[PDB]
RNA sequence: AAACUCCAUAUAUAUAAUUUUAAUUAUAUAUAAUUUUAUAUUAUUUAUUAAUAUAAAGAAAGGAAUUAAGACAAAUCAUAAUGAUCCUUAUAAUAUGGGUAAUAGACGUGCUAUAAUAAAAUGAUAAUAAAAUUAUAUAAAAUAUAUUUAAUUAUAUUUAAUUAAUAAUAUAAAACAUUUUAAUUUUUAAUAUAUUUUUUUAUUAUAUAUUAAUAUGAAUUAUAAUCUGAAAUUCGAUUAUAUGAAA
RNA sequence: UUACAGACUUAAGCAGUGGAGCAUGUUAUUUAAUUCGAUAAUCCACGACUAACCUUACCAUAUUUUGAAUAUUAUAAUAAUU
């Protein structure tokens, strides 16, 4: 009932960071390897500046890398207090802050997305 | 400008220290040159061929240099680089083991019964 | 003990020079064997520290140089 | 047992043809096993993890519009900083052409 | 915090075209106990009760994990990380060899042994396990040598199958049966003898030494060969012949 | 400082330790170095789930000097942009 549910219990994979089954136990590892690794490059993309005294610390929490037979999803929670424009107009609408720039290079970007350089690492 | 190495190396991705950096540049050596190994070892071993070509072939794996060895690989654990109990399954030494697997870092790893 | 198939653990000394000069022949390979050759010629073999001079006869063939330059000095108690 | 070892040599003989095996009657030893042997090359030289990863240094040139600041490295530069008001700094590495 | 729990155990359902076979199994789900019931006795705070026994029902008998606080300013700066302070042609870096294995005494922890309620051989239609491992491999059978009919053990040659509920490591071992076993004249042998015959009895010979070390024990050491490795000298493992200490 | 309770202990039982040889750790001493801890309970097959080289942290000799990092400023070789 309550671990026959997927509303009432939390699947035992969740309790890992890294989500994987490979035969070759050598892939696996680096697999491994490659996602802590990947987790500190994130951590360090996470602090951004727009002036010397305009610095946006975004807190991310530990990636969720699911590894399936055809894909791999780096799934990661973020916190971010929007100190710059936090008003009632719609200003921001018409530009986009630092956090949006940021979050469009994982897939949005056409050209350098963080997803296509991962593609060729894993 | 002055590599500590006979030949230009990458560097690992992740933790780096002295040791690691030399066993590193042993594991690729060991690679470019294990073909060499066997071939030389198998002309030193093949009772078939004249002992001039044996006697050679072995002088010349005495002059090898010793990051060509495979014997001096030594597994380091990838976070901290300790040379001592490294579990292979994990490339980790017993503590950052035990530190990994209660963050839930180690991909199937949960605690024993 | 190396096997006899094997052969000799043979390893790049300057012998030539050691036989037209009579010049001692300085070396750290202690896991050389003094192979028919040696014979007569003379040896300075490291032994972690110095050099030990040592001259080969007729029964030190089939030995390695390392077993003629002890490493250790002799233990004594301040009794 | 009985069989004639002349008859069951004849038959390894021509079975090792058929199936591209070593035939050393003598029993020599010729090395076989060293040609043989995988080669672990390419597992021993992953040990450590591909070297090819993205690095903090090549955000820049990635992602131009992006301004990223690098913390750990922040905190190095403040530290020297630090060091060198309080007269703690480095002495001044020797140059070779002296 | 206890517990709830998970594990084990018992049972049910589902899955397997029962040749990946162990269906006597595998692993998902659920159930079960913190056992229950009556009866007599003995105490009680005697009541809607405990301690016992007794009959009845049941497979029911065992474990786990984690922490609440505080102390030893107990261990770790040598798993990694931080401050201060010191080195910066050196207290950083690389190579060759050596050392970490030295040896008077002392201490901790182990192994083997000092023989008969106990050691050694042999046991092929192969007595009887569990849990693990094998792509930086596990290595079958066979053949060759030690080596003898063969087996056994060791290595070489060759490299079958399996990257695995499939094949391999791997015919578990003790057990049990037979034989043998110094000290031991408690033996062995030669004759004769028997209704104990794998044996009894008789008469001869079978040692002397001996509080003691044997056919117990396996340290030490000589020589030859083998295995891994590029390399076995300081300083590795194995085998054969010989050596055979202490106890 | 009192009383009670609790274990703690003791007893009983089996096999050992303490004696011999060897393995191993430590001490001491030695050594060019015999790397360094841990070192009553709570060290002593402990760190160490394997020290011939490597491992390695020690010693001798030889050798390297912005070194494995980041950034700055020059110089080039290369590809794009313009
Ligand atoms: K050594
Ligand atoms: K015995
Ligand atoms: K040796
Ligand atoms: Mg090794
Ligand atoms: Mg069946
Ligand atoms: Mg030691
Ligand atoms: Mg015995
Ligand atoms: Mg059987
Ligand atoms: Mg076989
Ligand atoms: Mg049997
Ligand atoms: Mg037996
Ligand atoms: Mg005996
Ligand atoms: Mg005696
Ligand atoms: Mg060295
Ligand atoms: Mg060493």
């Amino acid at each position: 009932g309550n671990i026959n549910n997927k509303l009432q219990h939390l699947n035992n994979m969740n309790n890992w960071n890294t989500q994987i089954y490979n035969y070759n136990k050598n892939m696996e590892i680096m697999n491994t390897m490659n996602d802590k690794l990947i987790n500190k490059l994130l951590y360090k993309m996470m602090t951004l500046k727009l002036n010397n005294m305009n610095i946006n610390k975004i807190i991310m929490s530990k990636t969720i890398n699911q590894h399936s037979l055809n894909k791999l999803n780096i799934k990661f929670y973020y916190y971010n207090n929007d100190i710059n424009n936090n008003n009632n107009n719609n200003n921001n609408n018409y530009y986009m802050n630092m956090m949006n720039k940021l979050m469009n290079i994982m897939n949005n970007n056409m050209n350098n997305n963080l997803c296509n350089i991962l593609s060729y690492y894993y | 400008g002055n590599f500590r190495f006979p030949i230009k190396t990458k560097l690992p991705p992740g933790f780096i220290n002295a040791r690691i950096l030399r066993d590193n540049f042993k594991r690729q050596q060991f690679k470019e040159n294990e073909i060499l190994v066997k071939s030389l070892k198998f002309i030193a071993r093949n009772m078939n061929l004249p002992t001039k070509l044996r006697l050679e072939a072995q002088l010349k794996l005495n002059a090898l240099p010793n990051y060509m060895r495979s014997t001096q690989i030594k597994n380091r654990c990838v976070d901290s680089g300790h040379a001592r109990f490294v579990l292979s399954d994990f490339r980790l030494c017993r503590y950052q083991f035990r530190e990994n697997a209660l963050k839930g870092n180690l991909p199937g790893v949960k605690k024993g019964i | 003990s190396r096997s006899v198939w094997k052969g000799p653990n043979i390893v790049p000394l300057p012998i030539r020079e050691a036989m037209t000069k009579g010049t001692p022949i300085r070396t750290n390979a202690r896991a050389a064997t003094i192979l028919p050759q040696f014979v007569g010629l003379k040896f300075q073999i490291h032994n972690g520290k110095e050099y030990v001079p040592i001259e080969i006869s007729e029964d030190m063939v089939g030995h390695k140089l390392g077993e003629f330059a002890p490493t250790r000095k002799r233990f004594s108690y301040t009794q | 047992m009985n069989v004639p070892k002349a008859r069951l040599l004849k038959v390894a003989e021509l079975s090792a043809k058929i199936f591209d095996q070593n035939f050393n009657p003598s029993g020599i030893r010729t090395g076989s096993k060293i040609l043989n042997e995988r080669l672990k090359g390419p597992s021993v030289a992953s040990y450590y993890g591909n070297p090819d990863i993205l690095k903090f240094r090549h955000l820049k040139t990635l992602y131009p519009d992006i301004e990223f600041v690098d913390l750990e490295e922040q905190y190095r530069l403040s530290m020297v900083e630090a060091k060198k008001r309080r007269g703690k700094g480095a002495p001044k590495k020797m140059k070779k052409d002296a």
